RNA sequence: AUUGAAAAAAAUAAUAUAUAUUAUAUAUAUUAAUUAUAAAUUGAAAUAUGUUUAAUUGAAUAUAUUUUAGUAAUAGAUAAAAAUAUGUACAGUAAAAUUGUAAGGAAAACAAUAAUAACUUUCUC
RNA sequence: GAAAGAAUUAAAUUAAUAUAAUGGUAUAACUGUGCGAUAAUUGUAACACAAACGAGUGAAACAAGUACGUAAGUAUGGCA
């Protein structure tokens, strides 16, 4: 399995949720879409937990 | 294997805010082989330079106007033409 | 006014006799210090330069002394001489 | 972290880079800005005039050459032919040097070859 | 020194501020700029070095050039050429540049920016071409106010409108704005700023506000509607605000009827057009023209036909666009217009 | 996206709408880079350019005099030939490519007061091939270039891929710098006076070198770069040093004219000319 | 505002404050910033407080308080090296072949290679 | 007569298009860049194309909300 399915649950606690597909070790996928219960654009976040390909956090502060 | 300097996140130059690279430059006097001085802008900090080998003493740039040297130095008392005439019998070849 | 800072750290290595002379020749910028009024704004300094102003950088072993552009011939007003005007195009009449 | 060679490369890079080496922006007052504009415009005009003068002079020279060559063609055909040759490999003489800022010790050479 | 002389030359070419003028013309960089009002900021400020002597030299150079131009300008007889010469003479004057750049062009005070002066007028034209004219052209093309009403426009005069009498607030209308029915309840005010050399005494103008987007249900299309029509208006380069003060009741060929868009009829373009009159020779004074007031109709109005009839040339334009809101019924009631129709939401 | 169909609508006016001016997004960018109010401002005409002045005074008139050919007409270049209409298949046919060449060549004009040859631009291409191993070498080369010129270099990247030479695609390898105006002139003057005399056995730029149209070139070894005064002043700061190509671009119609011009600026020419 | 130098004001735009209107307007004041961001027993600079030399300032040196040095690429709305493959806004043109050029060679990189009639502005005979 | 601009004409889609092949694409659908990361959103979708049914395809419009754009507008994933 290369591309897995996930459940994005609305942040405005309606219960509304949208499902999308991602690569197995993709970053946490949050997106702003229309919640029809609330009748506005709200944040969606992943309901379940899963492991991620850990990227090194690129440093803008010039280290050393 | 490939030796590199790994890049940091690039700094966003905004459109319109880009400024031209005006490097720090000193006015430098070059005295050539002869006494002709010329001013040139230069990044290295030296107000005056005098040059030894230039176009103004090269034969290619003015046609109208060191083993050998070592040899000359260490066979100077003898003074080494007359010498050629003495040591040039053309029978044997 | 718009020129960059002179990157002295490159041209002069830290803890060297040549650097020390350069430092002595130079004079530093006035830094910001708490509890004081700076009526020409607070000092903006990076690599030891007031960003708000122009920077001045003061610098065989012989001084390069250029020759005088006016000549002896020019002074005398000798019309037959070729060295009489050095900055102009002379024509034979 | 880094080698001495890596450090020296970084220093070299810095020399070229605009990172923390450049001053504040050149702000002007409105009167000062106007004065600057008038300085620049006048200068530009002067430069244009100079260009026209030089260009005009060149045109005049060209006209004179044309006038000469027609006359030469009319009079002596051989002389005209000699004048009008291909000067493909013509090289400026190496004595005609680019005028320096200050003159040399020996201004002029009276002897040659 | 031609630019210091004000015997024949207008007063507007000088800077009216004394301090600013003094700062401009000094022998050393001793004084501090009048623009910087605050003491601390003046102290902080440092002008670029050597600027004075060079500036003075530049002034002398351009002053000499101006003087030379003036030598030609007075000998010239034909008017457009003379004006062009005058412009050439004074355009590089620092004082006139200061005046124009840093003071308002829209509501110009005559002593600072005089549009009677040719140079200032040229500057104003150039400024208009740089932004406002382009914008106007874009709004005419995008909204489709050109081909729908009047084929083309060659923008010559800068036209700005206002609605002072309705609400109370002061605002010049940006082209292609959505105005409320309250805002456009009473009539607008025009300002036709002319930049070409034109006979101020003789040249008359007409102003027509037209609504191409009123629905005609017999044709199953739209028809035009002359919402406001003025004729024979006198403009002057400085005195150019077309207000009930200026124009008389005789000038009004069709008195202002407000935008009253119907519900679901859509967005309605109101595109004011400014024409200049045809100028007749061998006749002193302003040549008027009579309009057949029974012939031209307001509920249906061929703008192009009208233009052809009276030999007009469209020099300027401006546009707003109104759509239905709650207060249009109130506006109709105030004006005594009928209740107003209501259309289906679907364009079936 | 409902469609990909690109189709610019016609307009009903001749006014040229500058779309950049109608926005309020980039207020600093509306000013020209020549204008003082722009952050992109740089003092251009800072001092009197010496080589340029010399060209103006002495050379340009001489060059004009040299290049005068009596009643010389224009020599048209090789162009795309049209088909003779001796067949109905010629009717919307693309034109035949030029005679010898695949690309079209320019017309050679007679030299008059307007179109006298002169220096247009210098380009200093330095592609260091050891930088396939070491990226830091490219940086050092760029610095060297900057030092030499007093102008900001631009990084060269490997555009191609090849196995024989150990070369990847998209790898920083040396640098280039297009000099123009006064800096270029200075660089030429330095080349003529300081550097090219200190090369021991140098005859000249080859007469077989160059473009077909007003462009001449040559190159300097790593040995030759140590004569540049910014390099020359300190041997110690530069342990390594990289060669370079030097593309001189003239306003010359043909290459012999360009060579003659360069000779006027004290560049020696040695080989047998074409 | 105090400080330096030797009556006021008349744009745009931004910022601050106020109010006008079923109008993101107007009024007054002022022109900031603009390539930066934590962490340095070691480099460099300033200021303050002492001491010694030629009330004095320069010069030298000690402590304190700061400031700088973390040195890192794009400087251009970048435009066919590589990299964010869906939106939108603005802008531009590729390729091949040919002629050259330091190592460079058929094959690394860079340069150059169709025509200006008319139009606008600028300078000029 | 010169400089600069606006450009126009000719040529080109042989490169490039995430991917086959074909059609299309410089008015670019290709490429660069700012913002953004939203429309790779939510309910009704007529009417067509295609079509035994099951399905498939293009899609005006109405309503809710979002992003970019000075605006006009564009976006209900990708030139097809
Ligand atoms: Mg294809
Ligand atoms: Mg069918
Ligand atoms: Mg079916
Ligand atoms: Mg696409
Ligand atoms: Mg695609």
């Amino acid at each position: 399995s290369k591309n897995s399915v996930i459940k994005l649950l609305s942040t405005a606690a309606s219960g509304y949720s949208r499902y999308i597909s991602i690569k197995k070790g993709a970053p946490l996928v949050t997106q702003v879409r229309y919640d029809p219960v609330v009748k506005r654009h709200v944040l969606f976040k992943e309901a379940k937990k899963r492991k991620v390909a850990e990227r090194k956090p690129l440093d803008f502060l010039r280290t050393a | 294997t490939r030796i590199t300097l790994p890049r940091r996140p690039a700094k966003k130059i905004q459109l319109g805010k880009s400024r031209p690279a005006i490097y720090h430059q000193f006015n430098v006097k070059m005295e050539l082989s002869d006494g002709s001085v010329v001013i040139r802008r230069s990044q290295y900090p030296k107000g005056e330079i005098r040059l030894i080998q230039d176009q103004r003493n090269n034969p290619l740039w003015n046609p109208s106007r060191g083993s050998l040297d070592r040899f000359n130095k260490r066979y100077s008392s003898l003074f080494s033409t007359v010498e050629l005439s003495e040591e040039n019998k053309k029978k044997t070849q | 006014r718009l020129m960059w800072t002179f990157p002295a750290y490159f041209y002069f290595k830290k803890g060297t006799v040549a650097e020390h002379k350069f430092l002595s020749l130079q004079k530093g910028p006035i830094s910001k210090k708490n509890g004081i009024w700076f009526p020409r704004g607070i000092p903006d300094i990076k690599h030891g330069r007031e960003r708000s102003t122009k920077q001045e950088v003061k610098l065989v072993n012989r001084p390069v002394i250029p020759n005088d552009r006016i000549t002896e011939a020019d002074r005398s007003n000798d019309m037959k001489s070729l060295e009489r005007q050095l900055s102009r195009t002379l024509y034979l009449l | 972290s880094l080698s001495p060679l890596a450090q020296r490369v970084v220093t070299q890079l810095s020399v070229m880079s605009a990172s923390r080496k450049q001053p504040k922006l050149l702000k002007l007052a409105r009167e000062d800005l106007i004065k600057h504009q008038t300085i620049e415009k006048c200068w530009s005009i002067y430069q244009q005039q100079q260009r026209e003068r030089r260009n005009l002079q060149l045109e005049l020279q060209y006209k004179s050459i044309e006038r000469s060559m027609n006359l030469l063609q009319e009079l002596s055909p051989r002389l005209f032919e000699a004048a009008n040759a291909s000067e493909k490999g013509k090289r400026f003489p190496m004595e005609m040097k680019v005028p320096t800022d200050f003159p040399p010790n020996t201004l002029w050479h009276y002897n040659f070859r | 020194h031609i630019w210091s002389d004000f015997t024949t030359r207008p007063s507007s070419l000088s800077i009216q501020s004394s301090k600013v003028k003094n700062y401009l013309f000094q022998k050393k960089a001793s004084l501090d700029p009048p623009s910087i009002s605050r003491r601390s900021n003046r102290i902080k400020y440092s002008p670029p070095e050597h600027i004075d002597e060079i500036f003075r030299m530049s002034y002398d150079f351009l002053e000499q050039r101006s003087s030379k131009f003036y030598e030609l300008a007075n000998k010239t007889k034909n008017p457009l050429k003379k004006d062009a010469l005058l412009i050439k003479a004074e355009i590089n004057n620092p004082e006139v540049q200061y005046n124009f750049q840093f003071n308002n062009k829209l509501n110009n005070v005559k002593d600072i920016i005089d549009y009677d002066v040719p140079v200032y007028r040229h500057l104003g034209k150039q400024h208009w071409e740089s932004y406002g004219q382009m914008l106007l052209m874009q709004r005419l093309e995008t909204l489709a106010a050109i081909p729908d009403t009047l084929p083309t426009l060659v923008p010559r005069a800068e036209v700005n409108i206002k609605f002072p009498f309705s609400t109370g607030v002061n605002k010049w209308i940006e082209p292609g704005e959505f105005l409320s029915s309250n805002v456009t309840s009473m009539r607008p005010i025009f300002k036709i700023q002319e930049y070409e050399l034109v006979n101020v005494e003789k040249q008359l103008y007409t102003v027509l506000i037209v609504n191409p987007d009123v629905p005609d249900l017999s044709n199953d299309s739209f028809k035009t509607a002359l919402c406001y029509g003025l004729v024979n208006i006198n403009l002057t380069y400085n005195d150019n605000l077309i207000d009930p003060r200026k124009f008389h009741s005789s000038n009004i060929i069709a008195d202002y009827l407000p935008p009253v868009p119907e519900k679901n009829a859509g967005k309605q373009r109101f595109v004011v057009w400014v024409f200049r009159q045809p100028l007749i020779e061998d006749k002193q004074g302003p040549n008027m023209l009579e309009i057949d007031r029974k012939e031209l109709s307001r509920d249906d109005f061929d703008i192009r036909q009208f233009t052809k009839k009276y030999n007009l040339t469209a020099i300027g334009a401006h546009i707003w666009r109104s759509e239905w809101d709650a207060k249009v019924a109130a506006v109709r009631e105030k004006y005594g217009l009928p209740p107003g129709r209501v259309f289906s939401r679907v364009r079936r | 996206p409902k469609s990909a169909c690109s189709l610019v609508k016609p307009v009903h006016h001749l006014v040229k709408i500058d779309k950049s001016k109608l926005s309020p997004r980039f207020p600093e960018l509306k000013y020209d880079k020549s204008d003082i109010r722009s952050p992109g401002f740089k003092p251009k005409d800072t001092h009197a350019d010496r080589l340029n002045d010399h060209y103006l005074n002495t050379l340009q008139s001489d060059l004009l005099l040299i290049n005068y050919s009596h009643n010389a007409a224009v020599v048209k270049g090789l162009k795309q030939r049209a088909w003779s209409g001796d067949s109905p298949y010629h009717l919307n046919r693309p034109p035949k490519n030029p005679r010898g060449s695949k690309a079209q060549l320019p017309d050679i004009h007679p030299i008059k007061w307007s179109n006298i040859p002169g220096l247009e631009s210098v380009v200093i291409n330095c592609f260091v091939r050891e930088a396939r191993e070491n990226q830091l070498l490219a940086i050092t080369a760029a610095l060297q270039l900057q030092q030499i010129t007093g102008c900001k270099p631009h990084p060269i990247f490997s555009k191609n891929d090849v196995p024989t030479w150990k070369l990847r695609k998209g790898h920083q390898m040396g640098a280039k710098v297009e000099l123009k105006g006064k800096e270029m002139s200075q660089f030429l003057s330095t080349l003529t006076e300081i550097v090219l005399p200190r090369i021991r056995e140098y005859k000249g730029i080859s007469n077989q070198s160059g473009n077909r149209f007003g462009g001449i070139s040559f190159g300097l070894t790593a040995e030759d770069i140590k004569f540049f005064p910014e390099i020359d002043a300190n041997q110690d700061s530069w342990p390594k040093t990289f060669g370079m190509h030097i593309n001189i671009n003239t306003s010359a119609q043909l290459d012999y004219q360009a060579r003659t011009l360069l000779s006027g600026f004290q560049f020696p020419f040695f080989g047998e000319e074409k």
